[PDB]
């Protein structure tokens, strides 16, 4: 019974719930790791020890938050939960395969946990670049385990990418065109395509790294004629699409949240919005090298990559401005989710603006490998991707559970986290302009002030993620059942009540062919 | 070349596959594979929404190029109208179900 | 000689295969048991008549 | 499908007793947050 | 979004309890390990 | 190096079966002969301890950890030199 | 070097670093414009009881907000690219120094004439003489002639490392088996600090760079007394 | 040859309230349990090895 | 409600995803044991449960489609998409390896002799067996097509005959390639040339074996009358995969065997 | 001679080949002036350049390779 339901599932709703549960827990581990990082940097000196134990921590932080919290939650959680409901499908195209996608995750996570236990773990950076990641500077099972964890996580994500594209394309009502599906669905259909094309190149890269250190190959070893830079190309070819794969579903949720709380029927410029994500997804494939400005490449190619990278601002701009245009004549409701949506719009703008700066190779020479880049991506990840997750979570919680959250508490939670993340990452812009490198367990005396303030902010964030856990408990402890939902005419996900039954759309949906 | 020996759908198709196969040749569509064609939608010529129960979700693409489908439950009883454009829809019992 | 060929004969051999194949396995293992064949006795955890 | 439906029934954990739940959530998120701390400890106690 | 009153309301005391517990479960284990860091760094 | 040839406008199974036995298979036969005629056994290459070859940064997970998988002693020397 | 409570870039010791400061100011001016524009529009949208929830025509305004960002990007791109080429410019150096990253120290090689080569290691915070910088002082500074175009060639003898010196606006990764080139040109004497800008193991944070720039005369006598 | 898909269609369409991976008999069941056993055991064995390798 | 009125397939709870996920764990960690603590027992168990899972998972799929009739037209169109997409991810997997190769051969490092093929490497002759392997794969392309056409025309014997010829050519290539490996005067350990060669041609080799067992499966399904002249996706896929395989070999031949040697 | 001058055939951030080429060139010229006499003329230029640009360790190992005859370049 429990087994059949929870271990042998073929239900998009239950698999989606299983994901959210996996993502939340992984989110705890990643938070703990981020605290050890700021604990180590909150006072001049060494708390843990050498850059090895420290960088092992920094590496797990990245893998956990990227592959185990953000991706599972947005794509597996919201993806599986909402997609079928938004297009009127009974389930997904491949219910069984969908389950394997999920179950591949816990093992993948185990391998990553195991890696930091055996030997001295993997202090290579999330980019696990060779020669440091090689069998000399990093002998032992650790890196190999890190590689296998990544293989599984990749197999999991492209299997799911296959499911979402097939479902989304093949399972909509016969009269509904693609230009009739909601932005969130488009958002995951496009993210699914990026995963399908980038993930395999990564697997090609790390498999080459695996043979280099166990089978005596020399793909990245100069001795045999290899090239450590070749790994950089392969990794980053996936590495960039990967960050868009991380923000796109967030773009979608934001479009849904802003529109709903503005009391609007639809988002402003729907086709412009579809065009924008498609452009973003595409340009995202031809700019990888901006991560290699100080590697010794030709000035000309270095010029190409700074330009190509900059044009991504245009489409992203039409999206920011569209969400604003959406708020326009709206009847605004200051709900928790709307608060998260507004924060995202601003904070993400700042963080992406800061990324345009780094787009310049000349300036990037002095900005690369410093805390400026740590600020850039935490703005777009800690107050971009994450803010979307929170807005979507508080907005759809009633649909998933049937129960409601205490809005006041939910608002307190935003206030605390908003202060925390800004205090944590704002100072870091300075540390980076002033020269503080990345991946250091200690720094010259001058960087003491900002690092201190920065670490204090991380404690406020800790407070907020603790409160959230409680906020979820209370919701489930009180049991206020949902009664009425607004704007369902334009929001299908809610039409079957909270929570929708195990089997929805048993009998299709009627859509006329005008 | 020359010869024979492989089964055909008409002779080897089973389950739901066969059901839609036959149903399809009689011109009927019990498993909603095709897009329902609209009527004039007037109070007197409502769109007839077949159903296997007493309510079915209707999605109304008000105007041809619309990107937003208006959704709502159509119940057993008097004809009902799309909230954004009138257009009558009336529930009807679903015949063929095997 | 061509008579052996036939639609039932294919099905027939298909049917008789388990019984006669079983005999070969029985005949083979039993023959190993009769000649007390060496190298397989290496592979048996129990019946090592060798010290 | 003998799968029960409705609030509190579409989840793999019991939500019927708020305090048993409290315990479970506490172990769940708790064990997740503590893991990194004990891993660092483990690495610090090796040689 | 409307909802029925809580089937099993959580009074302030009850909340104060769940909030305290939630905090301790996060702060204790970490605090302990962190409290003994030096002992580990010295074997 | 060709361009193309005999068009037979109607392609059914008979056409593909025709190409199989009238083109595909005959080629496999010719090339087989060709490769059976050019079967010149090259004398094992002169050994010279080049550093960019016979790489060994970690002993292989099998045997004496110094023997590559499809090791052919006749044409593959160990790092030290030819097997025997 | 960096001082306490610093906000922006370290003071430019060389001309391209000056050139960068000005470009950054330009770029930063724009990010301030846009980021404040967005914030104003947002607060504007959320401050009225007036509603208009019916349909709104897009596209029309959609050109303004697509052509504008396009013009602004050129305004940044142009200056950026110019400085970019200016860096990879045809110059003729009067000296060539090599540096080789190693797991936890850099070694320099001045070999145009004689085979001079030494190791540069960080001074343990324990053996620092008062007034010496905690994680930045090295035992053997890399001495070079001020006011002269030097050609640095960066490589490594093990894992990846990155040789950087912010005041001069330099940063070049050190990849084994590779010779990356960079032009150093200080326009003023002094001590200029930098640090390894690439994760390379346990002591990644403890393998600094200290440039000491004196006049040619003193440079050559130093060079000789060094062997 | 044969052609008895008709016999199997019937066997598998039989309303015995069995899941497809068991609808076919007793062997389905033994195969299932063997597979499940090996997987769980293996998983247990793997955890042991990791606990073992974690230590110097 | 109760009785569905959509043409889709609601698959029964299967333990297979869990079983295959556990399998991946066992094989990955098992490789880690083999590579480090010199043990294969774990790797052996993983390979085992894995075959078990694939057999059963695919057995059921056959049950649900051929015996139970759940593969309505809508369900099939979805399977087509899935296969295409899968083949795509594969095309991009091989792309990492051609990138690697071209990267190395177009800009040979001095440690190689500053040339390509590196000094000391004696490349195979494209005009010998590589040319043979090429013609074998290409012929199975025409024969698998003949098979497909017989099937649609209900010609049982011929489809079987063509599918058989196709399968043996695939095996012939496997053996031929196997011998080439054994006679090759270079190894995986011979620098970047050997790496580049053995892993690209090697992964492709693995794919020819994966494609051949697939066609074999198709062979038997046909012996058992599973396929109808009109519904045989299992074959369509096997066929698409098989072509992906010739094509990859054409690039290998031209790039590694001819150009880069 | 101050230091190796700018070389048009090696105009980018990567000088690896610059070092490599001149090391070859020198030793190739050397071998010729030897096996020809021609008053044992000498190609110093190449050595000045390669010594300036090539890190010691490379030159060393190459020399050793040339010693044991495992040097991969053709001289
Ligand atoms: C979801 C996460 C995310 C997102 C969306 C982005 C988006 C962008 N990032 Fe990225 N970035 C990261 C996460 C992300 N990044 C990470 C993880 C790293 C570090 C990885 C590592 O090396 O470890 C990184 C690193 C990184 C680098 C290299 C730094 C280095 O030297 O190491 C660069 C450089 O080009 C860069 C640029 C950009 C650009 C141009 C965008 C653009 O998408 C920004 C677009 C947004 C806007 C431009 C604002 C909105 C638009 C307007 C308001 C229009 C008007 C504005 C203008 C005309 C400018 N990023
Ligand atoms: C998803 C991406 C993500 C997120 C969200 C964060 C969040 C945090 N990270 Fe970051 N970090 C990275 C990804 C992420 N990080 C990456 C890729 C690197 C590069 C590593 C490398 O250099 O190799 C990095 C590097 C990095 C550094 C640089 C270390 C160095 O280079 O020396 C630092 C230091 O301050 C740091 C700190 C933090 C902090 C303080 C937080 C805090 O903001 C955390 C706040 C807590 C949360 C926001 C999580 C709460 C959310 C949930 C738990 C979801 C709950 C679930 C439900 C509601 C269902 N991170
Ligand atoms: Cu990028
Ligand atoms: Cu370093
Ligand atoms: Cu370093
Ligand atoms: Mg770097
Ligand atoms: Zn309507």
């Amino acid at each position: 019974m429990f087994i059949n339901r929870w271990l042998f599932s073929t239900n998009h709703k239950d698999i989606g719930t299983l994901y959210l549960l996996f993502g939340a827990w992984a989110g705890m581990v990643g938070t703990a790791l981020s605290l050890l990082i700021r604990a180590e940097l909150g006072q001049p000196g060494t708390l843990l020890g050498d850059d090895q134990i420290y960088n092992v921590v920094v590496t797990a932080h990245a893998f956990v938050m990227i592959f185990f919290m953000v991706m599972p939650i947005m794509i597996g959680g919201f993806g599986n939960w909402l997609v079928p409901l938004m297009i009127g499908a009974p389930d997904m195209a491949f219910p069984r395969m969908n389950n394997m996608s999920f179950w591949l995750l816990p093992p993948s996570f185990l391998l990553l946990l195991a890696s930091s236990m055996v030997e001295a773990g993997a202090g290579t950076g999330w980019t696990v670049y060779p020669p440091l990641a090689g069998n000399l500077a990093h002998a032992g099972a650790s890196v190999d385990l890190t590689i296998f964890s990544l293989h599984l996580a990749g197999v999991s994500s492209i299997l799911g990418a296959i499911n979402f594209i097939t479902t989304i394309i093949n399972m909509k009502p016969p009269a509904m065109s693609q230009y009739q599906t909601p932005l969130f669905v488009w958002s995951v259909m496009i993210t699914a395509v990026l995963l399908l094309l980038s993930l395999p190149v990564l697997a090609a890269g790390i498999t080459m790294l695996l043979t280099d250190r166990n089978l005596n190959t020399t793909f990245f070893d100069p001795a045999g004629g290899g090239d450590p830079i070749l790994y950089q190309h392969l990794f980053w070819f996936f590495g960039h699409p990967e960050v868009y794969i991380l923000i796109l579903p967030g773009f979608g949720m934001i479009s849904h949240i802003v529109t709903y709380y503005s009391g609007k029927k639809e988002p402003f410029g729907y086709m412009g919005m579809v065009w924008a994500m498609m452009s973003i997804g595409f340009l995202g494939f031809i700019v990888w090298a901006h991560h290699m400005f100080t590697v010794g490449m030709d000035v000309d190619t270095r010029a190409y990559f700074t330009s190509a990278t900059m044009i991504i601002a245009i489409p992203t701009g039409v999206k920011v401005f569209s969400w604003l245009a959406t708020l326009h004549g709206g009847n605004i409701k200051w709900s928790p989710a709307m608060m998260w949506a507004l924060g995202f719009i601003f904070l993400f703008t700042v963080g992406g603006l800061t990324g345009i700066v780094l787009a310049n190779s000349s300036l990037d020479i002095v900005l690369h490998d410093t805390y400026y880049v740590v600020a850039h991506f935490h703005y777009v990840l800690s107050m971009g991707a994450v803010f979307a997750i929170m807005g979507g979570f508080v907005h759809w919680f009633p649909l998933f559970s049937g129960y409601t959250l205490n809005d006041t508490w939910a608002k307190i939670h935003f206030a605390i986290m908003f202060v925390g993340v800004n205090m944590t990452f704002f100072p870091q812009h300075f540390l980076g302009l002033s020269g503080m490198p990345r991946r250091y367990s200690d720094y010259p005396d001058a960087y003491t002030m900002w690092n201190t303030i920065s670490s204090m902010g991380s404690f406020i964030s800790l407070t907020a993620v603790m409160l959230m856990v409680f906020i979820i408990w209370e919701a489930f402890a009180s049991k206020r059942e949902v009664l009425t939902v607004d704007l369902t005419t334009t929001n299908l996900e809610w039409l079957n009540g909270c929570p929708p039954p195990y089997h929805t759309f048993e009998e299709p949906t009627y859509v006329n062919l005008k | 070349a020359s010869g024979g020996g492989v089964p055909t759908d008409e002779e080897q198709a089973t389950g739901l596959e066969r059901e839609v196969m036959l149903a399809a040749r009689k011109g009927q569509d019990p498993y909603n594979i095709l897009a329902p064609k609209a009527t004039s939608g007037t109070k007197e010529d409502p769109n007839l929404v077949p159903s296997i129960t007493n309510k079915r979700i209707v999605g109304c693409i008000c105007e041809e190029d619309n990107s937003t489908v208006i959704w709502f439950w159509l119940h057993k009883g008097e004809a009902q109208r799309c909230p954004s454009c009138g257009t009558h829809y009336k529930l009807v019992p679903h015949q063929l179900a095997h | 000689l061509s008579r052996f060929l036939g639609p039932r004969y294919r099905e027939l051999a298909r049917n008789w295969i388990p019984t006669a194949s079983m005999w070969g396995a029985v005949g083979a293992v039993g023959l190993v048991w009769a000649t007390d064949w060496r190298l397989i006795l290496d592979w048996v955890p129990y019946i090592n008549g060798k010290f | 499908s003998h799968y029960e439906e409705g609030p509190g029934k579409n989840i793999p954990f019991s939500v019927e007793n708020k305090w048993r739940l409290l315990a479970m959530m506490t172990l769940f998120f708790g064990s997740g947050f503590a893991a990194p701390f004990f891993i660092v400890r483990h690495q610090l106690l090796k040689k | 979004i409307t909802a029925k009153p809580a089937k099993t309301p959580t009074s302030p005391k009850e909340q104060a309890i769940g909030l305290s517990v939630t905090f301790l479960s996060f702060l204790l284990p970490a605090g302990w390990v962190l409290y003994h860091l030096d002992n580990y760094k010295k074997s | 190096a060709s361009a193309a040839k005999g068009d037979h406008g109607g392609t059914g199974a008979r056409t593909w079966r025709f190409l199989t036995f009238g083109l595909a298979l005959p080629s496999v036969a010719l090339c087989t002969l060709n490769s059976w005629l050019h079967s010149g056994h090259r004398e094992r290459p002169a050994f010279i301890p080049y550093h960019h070859l016979r790489i060994r940064t970690k002993p292989f997970s099998w045997g004496d950890g110094n023997h590559t998988f499809f090791h052919n002693p006749r044409v593959n020397p160990l790092p030290t030199g030819y097997e025997k | 070097m960096a001082y306490p409570m610093q906000l922006g870039f370290q003071d430019a010791t060389s001309p391209i670093m000056e050139e960068l400061l000005h470009f950054h100011d330009h770029t930063l001016m724009i990010v301030f414009l846009i980021s404040s524009l967005v914030l104003y529009i947002i607060s504007l949208m959320l401050t009225t009881k007036l509603t208009h929830t019916s349909t709104m025509d897009a596209q029309e305004v959609e050109t303004i907000w697509t052509i504008l960002p396009a013009i602004i990007l050129i305004l940044i791109a142009l200056p950026s690219l110019r400085i970019l080429y200016m860096m990879d410019e045809i110059n003729n150096p009067s000296l060539t120094v090599k540096t080789m990253g190693h797991q936890w120290y850099w070694s320099y090689e001045y070999t145009d004439y004689e085979d001079l080569s030494f190791d540069s290691y960080m001074i343990p915070t324990s053996e620092l003489k008062p007034g010496e910088l905690r994680l930045l002082e090295v035992d053997n500074r890399v001495v070079l002639p001020m006011e002269m175009t030097i050609r640095m060639l960066v490589s490594s003898e093990d894992v990846l490392h990155s040789w950087a010196v912010p005041s001069l606006g330099l940063k070049t990764d050190a990849i084994p088996g590779r010779l990356n080139q960079t032009t150093l040109m200080s326009s003023r004497p002094g001590l200029y600090y930098g640090q390894c800008s690439e994760i390379c193991g346990s002591n990644h944070s403890f393998m600094p760079i200290v440039l000491e720039l004196v006049p040619l005369k003193y440079f050559e006598k130093w060079s000789a007394s060094m062997l | 040859f044969e052609n008895r898909v008709a016999e199997k269609q019937k066997l598998f369409q039989e309303d015995n309230g069995l899941p497809v991976h068991l609808k076919g008999g007793a062997t389905d069941n033994i195969l299932y349990r063997v597979t499940m056993t090996l997987c769980l055991g293996g998983t247990l064995y793997s955890l042991y090895c990791l606990g073992w390798a974690s230590f110097p | 409600m109760t009785h569905q009125t959509h043409a889709y397939h609601m698959v029964n709870p299967s333990p297979w995803p869990l079983t295959g996920a556990l399998s991946a764990l066992l094989m990955t960690s098992g490789l880690t044991m083999w590579f480090h603590f010199n043990s294969m027992t774990l790797l052996m168990i993983g390979l085992t449960t894995n075959m078990l899972t694939m057999y059963q998972w695919w057995r059921d799929v056959i049950r649900e489609s051929t015996f139970q009739g759940h593969h309505t037209p809508a369900v099939q169109k979805g399977l087509r998409y899935g296969m295409i997409l899968f083949i795509i991810s594969e095309v991009l997997f091989f792309t990492g390896f051609f990138w690697a190769f071209y990267h190395s051969s177009l800009a040979p490092t001095p440690e190689l002799g500053g040339c390509w093929p590196p000094t000391g490497i004696h490349p195979l002759n494209p005009l010998e067996v590589p040319l043979l392997n090429t013609s074998v794969l290409l012929a199975s392309g025409v024969s698998i097509t003949w098979a497909h056409h017989s099937l649609m025309e209900g010609d049982r014997k011929h489809m079987l005959q063509a599918l058989f010829i196709t399968i043996t050519l695939g095996v012939y290539f496997t053996l031929l390639q196997a011998s080439e490996y054994y006679e090759a005067p270079f190894t995986i350990s011979d620098g970047v040339y050997g790496s580049t060669f053995f892993v690209a041609t090697g992964f492709h080799g693995l794919h020819v074996i994966i494609g051949s067992t697939f066609l074999i499966v198709c062979f038997f399904r046909q012996l058992k009358f599973h396929f109808t002249s009109n519904h045989h996706f299992g074959f369509e896929a096997g066929a698409w995969y098989w072509h992906f395989v010739d094509v990859v070999w054409l690039f290998l031949y031209v790039s590694i065997y001819w150009w880069g040697s | 001679y101050q230091t190796a001058p700018f070389d048009s055939r090696f105009p980018n951030q990567n000088q690896t080949r610059n070092c490599w080429q001149n090391y070859l060139d020198f030793h190739r010229c050397e071998k010729a002036m030897t096996a020809k006499g021609g008053d044992v003329s000498v190609c110093e230029w190449y050595r000045r350049v390669y010594k300036s640009l090539c890190p010691i360790s490379w030159v060393s190992t190459w020399d050793d390779r040339r010693a044991e005859g495992t040097f991969p370049g053709k001289i």
